[PDB]
Order: structure tokens, then C-alpha cells, then sequence
């Protein structure tokens, strides 16, 4: 899976997942990716884009619930993101990147690793593919 | 008040026993992607259009499982998906079932901005693909052949 | 003391002058529908299974926009689309693109338990249930005069509309 | 678009949604029914079937902001159907059926009419096209 989420200043946030599935997957399986609310989500408040095992995020609808959790339960987006991957999904089947609409960067996931970067207009940036340490 | 972006190219499990010529390829992958992104809101592109170039971008790179070297059904077929959501406006778009075409993720923006539909799939989306005119290859030219190793080894493994 | 259940056949735009002919059909396609899910669970059969034989029924009324009676694309094909979901589990099923399977609903529970997979859709959806050996029929069987006259209103006013449209 | 919901004594729920989608759709659309978490879903606290305009059951993410609604900002099953379907949805869009662990049950919808049924073991049945009113 590949993806991106965007904010501007403004807090317009964006996400966007693309990929071409799980490996020997039946022809015609349909993972979380194209699902609005599972692999992809942006409001608001934030934007996601999950990867891994697809019906593990189809089941735990990731993406909606990150938001969900924020709006409902004020979480921020660390808590909220760090709930879905760390709590109400099984390990070593998916990782997530996010944005919030005041800038905030969370890229949560329970697999050895996630190919992953990002950035702020501050300055800050990283490239990485296990956990930080 | 500052811009921000995250992206990846997949998350799972990456082994301590990773060699050089399939990391650096991934690490460059991401470098230039985040690069691309953040010139565009540097220029400040909307977000929206940002993370479709970004995901093309991401698309374009062999080494990611998403547009060229995308992973094989169990027919050694390439059955690629995409989605794409606008916070502000709530406006989405996604498309499944692609195997001729380049950049999935453009494809999932357009039934959004030209389509009443969320979703399409299949050889609906790929008719759309068509009249939309955007860009297709054939899907040999989808087919890396670390994928096809990756399949026969999970066939056997099943 | 224990159960409850509920069904629905459509919500949309539905004019208080609802015909006879299109108002009856769709009330006794209700109670024959609801009958059935109140002696399930009176019989204590688990609820996912109540919820599967509840829709093959409801996917069995002609007047209700699925599985037979399923509205038409702007090809003039049948298209349906059903998903389900154990809540105890948290597994589902799913199915997409089906032309010729008399009862999806089936489908998405049999994807759900035989399957590592959510969701399949169109071809590789119909050769799973080839597959599997599902009830599956001529598409014509599926279409009803009633569908055939909404397409052609909304193939000229170029609408995507809801079954219950004005 | 057709569905039903149950619940037993001991809270098990389940979920079932089935449709035709629209008339006129482009040949490939997916509308809400096939998604979990739009159409479709069922937890521990309730079970979901939404129906109407598939895309705007999509957006929304109606069946799951339904059972989020209520764990997160701890809404009654009546009070987060309600919401979702009077306030987070436009007008002539949607209707939905709902189940909770505990036996309630909500018909809400915002179409002019929705085809439904209900009834529980102590002893309620309803059969109903538009609101009461
Ligand atoms: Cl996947
Ligand atoms: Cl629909
Ligand atoms: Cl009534
Ligand atoms: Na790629
Ligand atoms: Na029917």
C-alpha cells in the first residue's frame, strides 16, 4: 500500500491510499484501501491512511475511528491514533499515518515496521521504517 | 500556522535481516516523494491535489506494493485500488479491480470530480478509465518479477 | 425479557398516494419477512443466521429493490451488492457485482466463514459462488417490468435515482 | 436496498443489508451496502442496516458513527441514530434500522417514507411506510 495525508495552515486536511492489495489474494478481493472510512479518511478534525492486513482495518473501520475518537472522546491525535493500532487491532497487522487540522503528525503502527516520512513548514522532517529508539 | 504532511509505502513486516539494494531503493522512494510533497504546499497546492501527486509519485515507484509493482492475485493478475477524500468538503472518491491502469489514485479523483458515484470497480472503472482518457499500459509492464517470485513462494507456502 | 428484531425494505421518497398495486405487495412483504424473523429468534436460532434468512426473504419480494427486484444500471443490467455482520465476532462478509446469484446476502455470509477475504466482487464474486454451488438463476429472472419502466424515466432526465423516486 | 437486525437475550447482534444499489448507477458502482461501517455493522453495543443514497451513506459512515456515537460520547441508541441520520445527513438521503445489546430498537430516517418492520419478545410489532406524525 502507499499513501499520503496533507494539511495546509488552514487545517484543509487530504488523504489519499492506493494500492494493489495482499499478495495471492482471490481475484476479485476487495481490502480496506478504496474503503472511505477503513483505509482512508480526512474531516475536519483529521485525515488518515491505513496499510496492512486489509480485513483487519475493514473490521476496525481505522481510518473513521481515529476521527471518531477525537471528536467524540476529545482525544488528541496521538491518544486516538495510539487507541486503533495499539489497543482495538491485533498486532502485526497494520500501521497508519495522520495529520490534524492544527498540524499534528502521528504514524502509529503494530507491524515490524512502515516505510514512512514526513514534514512541517517548521521544519521538521524524518524518513524511517522501523519504530524510532 | 504551518503545513504538514505523512506518507508511506506500506506497513508489515520488515525484517532486521533487510538487504541494502531492496532498503535504499524504498528510503530513496520515500526521500523523493516527501520532497514533491512538500514543494507542493511550500506552493500551496490544496492539500487534495497534493496527496494525489504524492500517491502518484508513490504509484510510480516499483518498490511499493501500488501502481507499477503492485502484488499478484492468486491468477499472477494485477487487481489494483485506490481512494481519495477531501476533509473540508467531505467530497470522496475510490476505484477497485484496476489492471491497465498507471495511476489508480488519479483515476479514484476523477469519479469523484466527474462522476455522481463514490465507487467504481472493475471493468466499470476500467470502462471509465477509457473515456476519461487517462493513462494505461498494459499490464505486463505492472508485473515486477520480485511479485512473481513473491507469488509462486506464497502459493507453495500457500 | 430477551429479543428484538427489525427489517427494513427501502427508505426513499415514497408518495402518501402510493398505488395499491405497488402499496400492498410492499406492506405484506414486511409481515411475511417479519413472521419469519420472530419465529427464528423464537426458536432461538442464533441472530446471525436470523438476519441471513430474514434478507433471503426480503431478497425474495419482487417489489423490493433486491435480488429479485433489483433496480437496473444505466446498461440495463443487474448489479447487486450485500454485506453482513456478526457483532459477537466482529466478522463480515461481503459481495459486490453479482448478476445471476439468486440470494446474496448468502454470498457474504459464505465469504465471511469459507474464505480468508471480506469482500469479493464482480467475476471473481460469481466464480466463488460457481464455486461454492449457490442458487444462481438467468439475470432476466431478476428483473421486474416494474425496474425496466424506472430506468427508461431516468435514462431521459440522465438521473441517478433511488428506486423510490418521484 | 433491504436489511435486517436482530438481537437475542445475551446481546449477541447481527447485521444484514442487501441491494440492487440505484437506478441508472454507471455500470461498477459500489454503493453503501457492500461497506462495513456504511451499510452494514454490528458490535458488542448494537447492529446497524442503513438505506437510501448509497454515496451519502458512505460519507457519513452511518452504520458505524451509529454504535461510535454511543461507546464513545455514550448516546443512547435512539439519540445516535437520530443524530446521525437528522443531523449529520441531508435531507432525503437516508433511513436506517438499529438494534442495542440491551433490546432497544430505532427506525430513524429522514426520507419521506421508509419500508420497515419490528418487533421484540415481550411483545411490540409494527409494520410502518412513513413517519408517525
Ligand atoms: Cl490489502
Ligand atoms: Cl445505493
Ligand atoms: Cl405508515
Ligand atoms: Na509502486
Ligand atoms: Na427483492
Amino acid at each position: 500500500t502507499v499513501g499520503c495525508v496533507a494539511v495546509d495552515s488552514h487545517g484543509n486536511l487530504a488523504s489519499a491510499t492506493s494500492t494493489g492489495g495482499l499478495v495471492n489474494k482471490m481475484v476479485g478481493r476487495i481490502g480496506d484501501t478504496p474503503l472511505i472510512g477503513a483505509g482512508t479518511y480526512a474531516n475536519e478534525l483529521c485525515a488518515v491512511s491505513a496499510t496492512g492486513k486489509g480485513e483487519e482495518i475493514i473490521r476496525a473501520t481505522v481510518a473513521r475511528d481515529v476521527a471518531a475518537l477525537m471528536e467524540f472522546k476529545g482525544l488528541s491525535l496521538k491518544e486516538a491514533a495510539d487507541f486503533v493500532i495499539h489497543e482495538r487491532t491485533p498486532k502485526g497487522t497494520v500501521g497508519l499515518i495522520a495529520v490534524s487540522a492544527a498540524g499534528e503528525i502521528a504514524m502509529p503502527f503494530n507491524t515490524t515496521g512502515m516505510f514512512r516520512a514526513c514534514a512541517t513548514e517548521d521544519g521538521y522532517s524524518e524518513i524511517a521504517i522501523w519504530p524510532t529508539t | 500556522g504551518g503545513w504538514s504532511i505523512a506518507l508511506h509505502g506500506g506497513a508489515g513486516d520488515i525484517p532486521f535481516s533487510l538487504p541494502p539494494e531492496r532498503r535504499k531503493p524504498r528510503e530513496e522512494g520515500l526521500r523523493h516523494c516527501l520532497q514533491i510533497g512538500v514543494e507542493a504546499l511550500k506552493a500551496q497546492k490544496p492539500p487534495l491535489d497534493v496527496v494525489e501527486l504524492v500517491v502518484r509519485e508513490l504509484e510510480n515507484i516499483e518498490h511499493f506494493n501500488a501502481g507499477i509493482g503492485s502484488v499478484l492475485t492468486n491468477s499472477g493478475t494485477v487487481e489494483m485500488e485506490a481512494s481519495i477524500m477531501d476533509g473540508n468538503t467531505m467530497k470522496c472518491g475510490a476505484v477497485s479491480g484496476l489492471s491497465t491502469v498507471l495511476n489508480p489514485i488519479s483515476l479514484a479523483r476523477l469519479v469523484m470530480d466527474k462522476t455522481p458515484h463514490i465507487y467504481l470497480a472493475f471493468q466499470g472503472a476500467q470502462d471509465f478509465a477509457k473515456q476519461q482518457g487517462v493513462e494505461t499500459v498494459d499490464s505486463s509492464h505492472l508485473i515486477t518479477a520480485e511479485n512473481v517470485e513473491r507469488l509462486k513462494l506464497a502459493i507453495e507456502a500457500n
